[PDB]
Formats: C-alpha cells, sequence, structure tokens
C-alpha cells in the first residue's frame, strides 16, 4: 500500500467561512485523487474526481486541486448541511483512502435543555426501572453527567449516548440512563441528573422524588 | 443509469462467514473493475479490494486477503464478497463500487454476534411532574433489549417532527438500547394525543406507544 495523510484530521469552522483539507500521498500519484463526503445515514459520495472535475450536481463552493503528491480540497460558504466527514481517495487502481477530516460547524454557545424522567409503570412491572436524563442542543459538545441518589453519586448502571452534531442549529444532545433493579429503585427517593457544561460555572439539576 | 443492489443486511455468529452480493445493471458489467469497501466507526473507510470482473483477477487490500475472496458470476451481473472467520471487528457496513469510484451500492449492514433477534420493549417517558401553566414539555420513549440494529423512531407518524433527537443505540448486554425526545407546547399536550412509533424490521415489529402524562 501507499499512504494518503489527510490532514488536519478534524475541523471547526463558521457558516459562510472557509475550510481547506490537505491529502499527501507517499509518492506521486498523477492526478488520480478524489474527495467524498460521508454523512450520517448516507454511503459514500463523490464529490470531486481526477484532482479537480466536479461531479453533476456538485455546487462551485466545493474545489479540489494539486499535482504530484500533494492534493487540497476546499468548501468555501459554509452551510449547516456540511457537516459529516471527508475523505481523499486514490482511486486509479489500488486504492487508498485518507484517515477522514470531521467537520464541525462553529456557533454559539448553547446551555442544555435538562430533563429527568422516573421509570414507566410499564417497566417497572417487568422488574426493570430505567432512570432517563437528556442533555437537549448545547454547545459546545463537551458536556459530564452526573447521578445522584439520595445525595450520593452513582457510577454504575449509567449509559450515555451522543448525537452527532445537528445538521440544522449546529448543537449537540446527549442521553444519561441509570437502570436499576425495581427492588433498589424503591429503596431510594431521590434521583438527580446533573448537568456541567461550559456555559456555566454552576450545574443545571433536574430531580424527581419517587413517591411524587 | 447506473444501478448498484447489493443484498440485505446480514447476522452471522463469531467464527462464520459471509457471502454479500451486488448486482449490477445500467451498463456493461463486464467491462468495469468492481471495489469493495469497508464502513465501520473504528477503521473509517477501507478498500477491502477490486476485482476485474472479465478475467476474475483480484487485488486485496493486505488487510483482508487472508479472509476475504472476490468473485463474479459474468452471466447475471453480480459480484461477490465472501468473508471468512468473522469477529466483531467485522461488523460493519459494506459497499460494492464501481470503479472509478462513482457509483456506489447502497452497502450491506453485517453485524457478527451470537445474540439472538429479538423485539425491543418500549416504555414512555413522561415528567414526573405537572407542566407549568404555560411552558415547553419534553417527551420521551425509551427503546430497550432489541437485537440487531437498527430500529426507526417516529412521532406521531412523522408529523411531530419539531425538537426529536434519537440518540445513538448502546448495547446494553448483549442487546441495543436507545431513547427519543420529543418537545411540543404545554397547550398541545395532554390535550392531543403525541404517539411514538418504533419499528424493528430484524423482528417485524411495529410499536405505537401513546405517552400519557403521569398523574
Ligand atoms: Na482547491
Amino acid at each position: 500500500d501507499i499512504v494518503m495523510t489527510q490532514t488536519p484530521s478534524s475541523l471547526s469552522a463558521s457558516l459562510g467561512g472557509k475550510v481547506t483539507i490537505t491529502c499527501k500521498a507517499s509518492q506521486k500519484i498523477n492526478n488520480y485523487i478524489a474527495w467524498y463526503q460521508l454523512k450520517p445515514g448516507k454511503g459514500p459520495r463523490q464529490l470531486i474526481h481526477y484532482t479537480s472535475k466536479l461531479q453533476p450536481g456538485i455546487p462551485s463552493r466545493f474545489s479540489g486541486s494539486g499535482s504530484g503528491s500533494d492534493y487540497s480540497f476546499s468548501i468555501s460558504n459554509l452551510e449547516p448541511e456540511d457537516i459529516g466527514t471527508y475523505y481523499c481517495l486514490r482511486y486509479e487502481d489500488l486504492w487508498t483512502f485518507g484517515g477522514g477530516t470531521k467537520l464541525e460547524i462553529k456557533r454559539a454557545d448553547a446551555a442544555p435543555t435538562v430533563s429527568i424522567f422516573p421509570p414507566s409503570s410499564e417497566q417497572l412491572t417487568s422488574g426493570g426501572a430505567s432512570v432517563v436524563c437528556f442533555l437537549n442542543n448545547f454547545y459546545p459538545k463537551d458536556i459530564n453527567v452526573k447521578w445522584k441518589i439520595d445525595g450520593s453519586e452513582r457510577q454504575n448502571g449509567v449509559l450515555n449516548s451522543w448525537t452527532d452534531q445537528d445538521s440544522k442549529d449546529s448543537t449537540y444532545s446527549m442521553s444519561s440512563t441509570l437502570t436499576l433493579t425495581k427492588d433498589e429503585y424503591e429503596r431510594h427517593n431521590s434521583y438527580t441528573c446533573e448537568a456541567t457544561h461550559k456555559t456555566s460555572t454552576s450545574p443545571i439539576v433536574k430531580s424527581f422524588n419517587r413517591n411524587e | 443509469q447506473v444501478k448498484l443492489e447489493e443484498s440485505g443486511p446480514e447476522l452471522v455468529k463469531p467464527g462464520a462467514s459471509v457471502k454479500i452480493s451486488c448486482k449490477a445493471s445500467g451498463y456493461s458489467f463486464i467491462g468495469y473493475y468492481m471495489h469493495w469497501v469497508k464502513q465501520s466507526h473504528v477503521k473509517s473507510l477501507e478498500w477491502i479490494g477490486r476485482i476485474n470482473p472479465y478475467n476474475g483477477a483480484t487485488r486485496y487490500n493486505q488487510n483482508f486477503q487472508d479472509r476475504a475472496t472476490l468473485t463474479v458470476d459474468k452471466s447475471s451481473s453480480t459480484a461477490y464478497m465472501d468473508f471468512h472467520s468473522l469477529t466483531s471487528e467485522d461488523s460493519a457496513v459494506y459497499y460494492c463500487v464501481r470503479w472509478p469510484g462513482d457509483y456506489w451500492g447502497q452497502g450491506t449492514s453485517v453485524t457478527v454476534s451470537s445474540a439472538k433477534t429479538t423485539p425491543p420493549s418500549v416504555y414512555p417517558l413522561a415528567p414526573g411532574s405537572a407542566a407549568q401553566t404555560n411552558s415547553m414539555v419534553t417527551l420521551g420513549c425509551l427503546v430497550k433489549g432489541y437485537f440487531p440494529e437498527p430500529v426507526t423512531v417516529t412521532w406521531n407518524s412523522g408529523s411531530l417532527s419539531s425538537g426529536v433527537h434519537t440518540f445513538p443505540a448502546v448495547l446494553q448486554s448483549d442487546l441495543y438500547t436507545l431513547s427519543s425526545s420529543v418537545t411540543v407546547p404545554s397547550s398541545t399536550w395532554p390535550s392531543e394525543t403525541v404517539t411514538c412509533n418504533v419499528a424493528h424490521p430484524a423482528s417485524s415489529t411495529k410499536v405505537d406507544k401513546k405517552i400519557v402524562p403521569r398523574d
């Protein structure tokens, strides 16, 4: 194999802005480079082939250039939908993909909207008890969640999940779920979800009493 | 119009093999090389190899060469990828793609696991308090204990799209769990119905869960 060194591996830029990705081959590849866009839930979409030729329907704000072993790719007038991961490809015959560049849209900071949910009566009937906390539409993506049962931190039984960046409002969301047996859920009463985000030194606290 | 139509999702036990097909139409199949590409979250996009359909000559990524075999059925315009001795690291979406990389199949999801196909349990997420007399209300439903991926979640059969977040599934044991949220005006719920529709094609299950206030 050859090496296709794609750089940088991560991009963060503003709407209407411009970004540029470098792809450096370990030897001359004679302009047989292509650039792809990969969005979640979609297959790879070839934007540019043969260094600089756009594919049908691709707008001119996508551009590519280079020669020998140094190649570049640029997106101007960034749109929220441009979020995704971009790859160079040496496609002449033996293929080599670059490592990929993940593109983030920069935007104003936003505190998360935090919601906590008791276990449903339907789940408790089955012997289980999941406490769900949503932390929706925040920016930037860095965030930490703490669970407290009767004012005591809890780490076992917690599952976290983070969305990709929203293609519309450029925010992030995450879910934190504490799953217990029904027996363990009933011997405690106060369940607290605490979100710590850059937007405030003070955490956002949501909780409920099991006995309503 | 070039089309590459791949076979459906595959659930394979560890150590077993899988064979994926890719039916080409709209061009001379024996004329263009067929490539295969692996897409995973842990390894991004990896080339598997290519085949010249005319003579069957193949080239492989050295990482796959000992376990992957590319073949073609010339008379039926179909290309195959045979992958032996799979492990969980081989769970990924596999694409066939025609040279020069402009036409792609829709992809075949391969899950390598010993878990059995299992329908989800769907639980409502209603707030544990009364809504303020004029506020925005966040609801949801918990989709727990299904296999394999994926499930689809909509709200009111797609009529509620505002403020919807369906989070990526996480493995809770041998089974997947996710939640989906939706935010609606307090004037809309509970005076109007809010229902999350959960679909799990692998088990032919379609569940509607109406979200009702707690007490
Ligand atoms: Na350029």
